[PDB]
DNA sequence: TTAAGCAATTCGTAATCATGGTCATAG
DNA sequence: CTATGACCATGATTACGAATTGC
C-alpha cells in the first residue's frame, strides 16, 4: 500500500512541467529508496534519471516495489489544477491500477482528489556508465537558460570548448559566427569550472533549451562533460534528491 | 373499459347525430338531445363516471392535422 | 436518391434524411431511384447543411423553425446577382444589396417553457406590469392604434373563409367532414396557419375592452 | 430502377407509373401531383372499415375513383396508340417497350435490312476504347441586347450527315484496301478525322435507309 | 428626452464586458424607475436579467418610457475608448434612433460619440419568484478556478449540496475529481440548506457566466428541485445581475 | 446476361490560408 | 500589473466533384 506526502509540493509541478515536452511516457519505479525514474527520450538521443529519496519526503508507507507507467501530459494537465503552496499526496493500491492524487490546501478548505488510470509498459532500459567528467561546471540556472536562449537566435547546434581560464560557447548561423566566453568568479550565484584537461565537443542547443525547462528546479545547475560521452545536466532537487538529464553526444 | 371504448367509437360515426369532428363529445350529445333526434342513454352514462380524460371526452380524430 | 455507393463517397443532405429512418415507420422510406423532399431548419452546426434537413410532414407536426439566413444568402441571392447585373454596373449589386439593407432591418421571430407571458405596449414596445394595451406616454394616440390592426383582423377573417370552404368543393360534399392531408396540395397547411394567425390576432384585441355588454 | 415482375402468359401489363417515369421529367411522381399537372385536382381507413356500412360505402366510392384515374390518363395522353405505332415502325413486340432500351430496336431494324442483300453480322466486343471529341460551342458576346437577333439552324443534323456522305459499317474503307488501286476521284471521299469512305456509285449503306424510313 | 450621468464608468465597462460574447442584440427598456434589461442567449438556453436602479445614477432625467435597440458589439467597441476613471453621460432624444455618449476625464480632454440604433422585433420574457432551497454565498475567484479546472476533464458537472457544505464533482476520459466546501467575512462560504440537492449542468455555460468576475467579491448560487440554477451578483447601490440556466434531465 | 451519345453551367462542400483575439508568462 | 508573444481557432475564399439540362 503506497501512501506518500509532500508539503512543499510545487516541485512535482516543476518536474513534470520540465518532463512533458521531452517525452510522452515515464517508467515510475517506486522502491523503498523512494520514487525513481529512468527513461530514454523519444528521439534516441537523451535520457532522464529522477531520484527521490525517502528522507526528502514527509510521511511514508511503501510495501511494494511498484513498477508502473504514467502517460505524462495528461498527468501534467491534472497537475495544472492545483496551486504551488498546496500539499501533494499520492495513494496507490497494488491491485487497483490507478493513481489517487490528493491535493490538500495550506488553509485546508479546498480539498482535491483526482484519479488517473493506468496503462501497461514494456519500456527499454539501459545503464549509464560511471566515469571521469573532465569538466564539471556549477552555474546559476537562470543565467544558463538566458545564455543558451541568447544563442538560440543565432543557429541550431552549439560547439563547446572547455578549458582552464574560460569556457567558450560558440555557434554559427545564417547571420554569421558568434561565441560567448565565461570564467570563474572570484553559494547560488557563484560559478566554478573544475577542469583537468581541455576539450571541445558538439551538442544540440535545442536539447539545451529542452534541458533548461528545469531552470527553477534547483539552487544551481551542474554541467558535467568529458570526451565523447553524454553530457549530464544536474538539477539538485533541494533536500529531496536530484534530477539528471543525459544527452548522448554528437558526431 | 375496452368495451366502453367501442361504444363511443360507434356513437362518433353514426350519421344521424351530426358531422362531428371539431367539437367535444358531450357537446354533440347535448346538441342532438336539444333537437331530440334520439340520443341513447348509455353514451351519457360513461361520460359521468369518469373525470376529464382525453380518451373519453374527445372525438376520434382530435389528433390528425385535419 | 441514386445508386448508393456514389452517395457513400460523399455526405449529402437527402441521403442523410433517407437513411435516417423514423420511429413511426421502418417500412416506408425512400428507395433507390425516387425523389426525397426536405426543408432546412435553423441550428448552430454551420459546418454541415446535411445536419439541418428534415421531412416536411415532420416539421409540420413537430413545428421546427426555418433558417431564413440560409434561404436568403444561399438559395436566393446569387441567381439574382446573375440576372440583375448585366443591365447596369456593380452599383446594381449594391442597389439590390441596399434594397435588402432597407428591408433586412425588419425581422420577426428547456428554459423556453418558463415564459412569464410578459405583456408589451402596442405603441412603443415597452414591457410593463399590468394587462392594459397602451403605454402611459402613448395613451392619447389610442383610437388610431385601435384603428390600426382591426384592418388586419378584417383581412385574416376574409382569408379563413375562402380556404375552408374550398376543401368542401374539392371534396364533393357540403354535409360531411373533410379528410385530405395531401402533401402535394398548397391547400393543406395553408389552411392550418390561418387558424393560429386568427387565434393570436383575436386575443390581441381583447386587450381593449368589449364594445358592449352581452348578457342583456 | 429495380422492379419486381409477376408472370402472366397471354396477358400484357402496363403500369402507368413506369411509363411516366420513363418518358417524363417532373418534380413529384405521385398520383395527386400528375393528376394536377395533367388534369386538375392509412390509419383513418382502418376505422372507416371497423364502423358502419355508409362509411364502407364512402370507402368504396373513394377506391373506385382511384381505380378510374389511370384509365383516363391512358386514353388522354395517347399512350397506347403511340405504343402500337412504335411497335409497327420498329418491329419489336409490345412487351419490349416497357422492359428494354434503344438497342434491341436498332438491332432489329438492321437485321431486317440485312436479309435483303445477304450479309452476316460479326461479334466485336472490346473493353475498352477511349473517348473522342464532341461538339463545338462558339464563344459568346455576353450581356443584354435590345436589337433583334435572328436564329438559323440545321434540321436533323446528324442523320443527314450520315445520309448525304454515304457513311455505314458496310462501306467503311480500311486504310490498305484502297491500295494499290489509285482511283480517288468520285469513288471515295475523306473525312476531317482521317478515314476514307466509298462514294455512292459503288455501294449504298444500310444506315442511310433505316434513317430515311425513320425520317419519313 | 433622456439624459443620465454616472461618475463611475468602470461599472458600465464591467457590465458591458459581461455580455458581449453571449449576446449580440438587445433592447434597453428605459423607464422612470431605472435601466432594466432581459434577454435570452443566442443558443436559446440561458436567461440574463440586469437592473440598474434609478437612484445610483447621480444625475437622472427621463421624460417618457423608451425602448432602444442596441448592437452590443459596436457598443462594447465604443466603451473601450474611455479610461477607467472617466465620468460617463448618456444623451438620447425621444424622436431619434441615435444615442450620444460623452466621456469626461477627471482632469482638459472630453470625448463624444454618436451611435446608430436599430429597430428589432424581439419578445421580452421574465421569471417568477419562488424560494430556492439551497443558498450558497461563496468567493467568486474560487468558483472561477473550480469551473475552469474541471473544464479540461469533461463537460458536465454535478453540484452536490449537503449539510455542512457543497461538493462539486466532474468526470472525463482522463479521470474524475471533486472539490468540497464546508461551513466555518467575504472569504467564507455561507451555506443555507433545507433539502439537499444534486444536479448536473454543462460547463461552457458556466465558463460564460464567470466572465463578469470583477463586478463584486462574492457570488450567490441558488438551487432547488428541478428548477434552473440561478447565479446572482450584486452591484453596490446600483442593482444586480442574474444568469439563469436549466438542469439536464 | 444487359446498358444511345457528350458538353457543361453551377453551385455546394471541403480544405487551406490568413487574421485576429485571448491567455499565459515574464519583467 | 502591464506588455508581448504564441497558439488556436474561426471564417472566408477558392478549387474540385456531382444532379440536371442543352445538344
Ligand atoms: C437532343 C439530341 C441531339 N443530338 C445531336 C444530333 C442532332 O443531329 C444534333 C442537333 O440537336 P437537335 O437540334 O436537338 O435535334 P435535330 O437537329 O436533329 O432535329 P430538329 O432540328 O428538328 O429539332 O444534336 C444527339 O445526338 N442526341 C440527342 O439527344
Ligand atoms: S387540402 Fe387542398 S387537396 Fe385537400 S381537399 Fe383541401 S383543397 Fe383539396
Ligand atoms: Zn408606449
Amino acid at each position: 500500500m503506497f501512501e506518500a506526502r509532500l508539503v512543499q509540493g510545487s516541485i512535482l509541478k516543476k518536474v513534470l512541467e520540465a518532463l512533458k515536452d521531452l517525452i510522452n511516457e515515464a517508467c515510475w519505479d517506486i522502491s523503498s529508496s523512494g520514487v525513481n525514474l529512468q527513461s530514454m527520450d523519444s528521439s534516441h538521443v537523451s535520457l532522464v534519471q529522477l531520484t527521490l529519496r525517502s528522507e526528502g519526503f514527509d510521511t511514508y508507507r511503501c510495501d511494494r516495489n511498484l513498477a508502473m507507467g504514467v502517460n505524462l501530459t495528461s498527468m501534467s494537465k491534472i497537475l495544472k489544477c492545483a496551486g504551488n503552496e498546496d500539499i501533494i499526496t499520492l495513494r496507490a493500491e497494488d491491485n487497483a491500477d490507478t493513481l489517487a492524487l490528493v491535493f490538500e490546501a495550506p488553509n485546508q478548505e479546498k480539498v482535491s482528489d483526482y484519479e488517473m488510470k493506468l496503462m501497461d509498459l514494456d519500456v527499454e532500459q539501459l545503464g549509464i556508465p560511471e566515469q571521469e567528467y573532465s569538466c564539471v561546471v556549477k552555474m546559476p540556472s537562470g543565467e544558463f537558460a538566458r545564455i543558451c536562449r541568447d544563442l538560440s537566435h543565432i543557429g541550431d547546434a552549439v560547439v563547446i570548448s572547455c578549458a582552464k581560464d574560460g569556457v567558450k560557447f560558440s555557434a554559427s548561423g545564417e547571420l554569421g559566427n558568434g561565441n560567448i566566453k565565461l570564467s570563474q568568479t572570484s553559494e547560488e550565484e557563484a560559478v566554478t569550472i573544475e577542469m583537468n584537461e581541455p576539450v571541445q565537443l558538439t551538442f544540440a542547443l535545442r536539447y539545451l533549451n529542452f534541458f533548461t525547462k528545469a531552470t527553477p528546479l534547483s539552487s544551481t545547475v551542474t554541467l558535467s562533460m568529458s570526451a565523447d560521452v553524454p553530457l549530464v545536466v544536474e538539477y539538485k532537487i533541494a533536500d529531496m534528491g536530484h534530477l539528471k538529464y543525459y544527452l548522448a553526444p554528437k558526431i | 373499459e375496452e368495451a366502453e371504448l367501442e361504444l363511443l367509437r360507434q356513437f362518433d360515426l353514426a350519421w344521424q347525430y351530426g358531422p362531428c369532428t371539431g367539437i367535444t363529445r358531450l357537446q354533440r350529445w347535448c346538441r342532438a338531445k336539444q333537437m331530440g333526434l334520439e340520443p341513447p342513454p348509455e353514451v351519457w352514462q360513461v361520460l359521468k363516471t369518469h373525470p376529464g380524460d382525453p380518451r373519453f371526452q374527445c372525438s376520434l380524430w382530435h389528433l390528425y392535422p385535419l | 436518391l441514386t445508386r448508393a455507393a456514389s452517395d457513400y463517397a460523399g455526405k449529402q443532405a437527402h441521403v442523410e434524411l433517407a437513411e435516417r429512418m423514423r420511429k413511426r415507420d421502418p417500412g416506408s422510406a425512400p428507395s433507390l431511384g425516387d425523389r426525397v423532399p426536405y426543408v432546412i431548419i435553423s441550428a448552430a452546426k454551420g459546418v454541415a447543411a446535411y445536419m439541418k434537413s428534415e421531412d416536411p410532414l415532420f416539421v409540420l407536426e413537430h413545428s421546427l423553425p426555418i433558417d431564413t439566413q440560409y434561404y436568403l444568402e444561399q438559395q436566393l441571392a446569387k441567381p439574382l446577382l446573375r440576372i440583375f447585373e448585366p443591365i447596369l454596373g456593380e452599383g446594381r449589386a449594391e442597389a439590390v444589396l441596399l434594397r435588402g439593407d432597407h428591408t433586412r432591418c425588419k425581422t420577426v421571430l428547456g428554459l423556453l417553457a418558463f415564459a412569464k407571458r410578459r405583456n408589451c405596449c402596442i405603441g412603443c414596445r415597452t414591457v410593463l406590469s399590468h394587462q392594459g394595451a397602451v403605454c402611459e406616454f402613448c395613451q392619447p394616440r389610442e383610437s388610431e392604434l385601435y384603428q390600426k390592426e382591426v384592418s388586419h383582423l378584417n383581412a385574416l377573417e376574409e382569408r379563413f373563409s375562402r380556404l375552408w370552404t374550398q376543401c368542401q368543393r374539392c371534396q364533393g360534399s357540403l354535409h360531411e367532414d373533410v379528410i385530405c392531408t395531401s402533401r402535394d396540395c398548397p391547400i393543406f397547411y395553408m389552411r392550418k396557419k390561418v387558424r393560429k394567425d386568427l387565434e393570436d390576432q383575436e386575443q390581441l384585441l381583447r386587450r381593449f375592452g368589449p364594445p358592449g355588454p352581452e348578457a342583456w | 430502377r429495380d422492379t419486381k415482375v409477376v408472370s402472366m402468359v397471354g396477358r400484357v401489363q402496363m403500369d402507368m407509373l413506369q411509363v411516366l417515369l420513363r418518358e417524363y421529367k417532373l418534380r413529384s411522381y405521385t398520383l395527386n401531383a400528375v393528376s394536377f399537372h395533367f388534369l386538375g385536382e392509412h390509419s383513418i381507413i382502418t376505422d372507416l372499415q371497423n364502423g358502419n356500412d355508409q362509411t364502407r360505402r364512402r370507402l368504396a366510392v373513394y377506391c373506385l375513383k382511384d381505380a378510374y384515374l389511370p384509365l383516363r390518363l391512358l386514353e388522354r395522353l395517347m399512350v397506347l396508340v403511340n405504343a402500337v405505332e412504335m411497335a409497327r415502325v420498329t418491329g419489336v413486340p409490345l412487351s419490349y417497350l416497357l422492359s428494354r432500351g434503344q438497342q434491341v430496336k436498332v438491332v432489329s431494324q438492321l437485321l431486317r435490312q440485312a436479309m435483303h442483300e445477304g450479309l452476316l453480322m460479326p461479334v466485336v466486343k472490346s473493353e475498352g476504347g477511349e473517348d473522342y471529341t464532341g461538339a463545338t460551342v462558339i464563344e459568346p458576346l455576353k450581356g443584354y441586347y435590345d436589337v433583334p437577333i435572328a436564329t438559323l439552324d440545321f434540321s436533323s443534323l446528324y442523320p443527314s450527315i450520315m445520309m448525304a456522305h454515304n457513311l455505314c459499317y458496310t462501306t467503311l474503307l480500311r486504310p490498305g484496301t484502297a491500295q494499290k488501286l489509285g482511283l480517288t476521284e468520285d469513288q471515295f471521299i475523306r473525312t476531317p478525322t482521317g478515314d476514307e469512305f466509298v462514294k455512292t456509285s459503288v455501294r449504298k449503306g444500310l444506315l442511310p435507309q433505316i434513317l430515311e424510313n425513320l425520317l419519313s
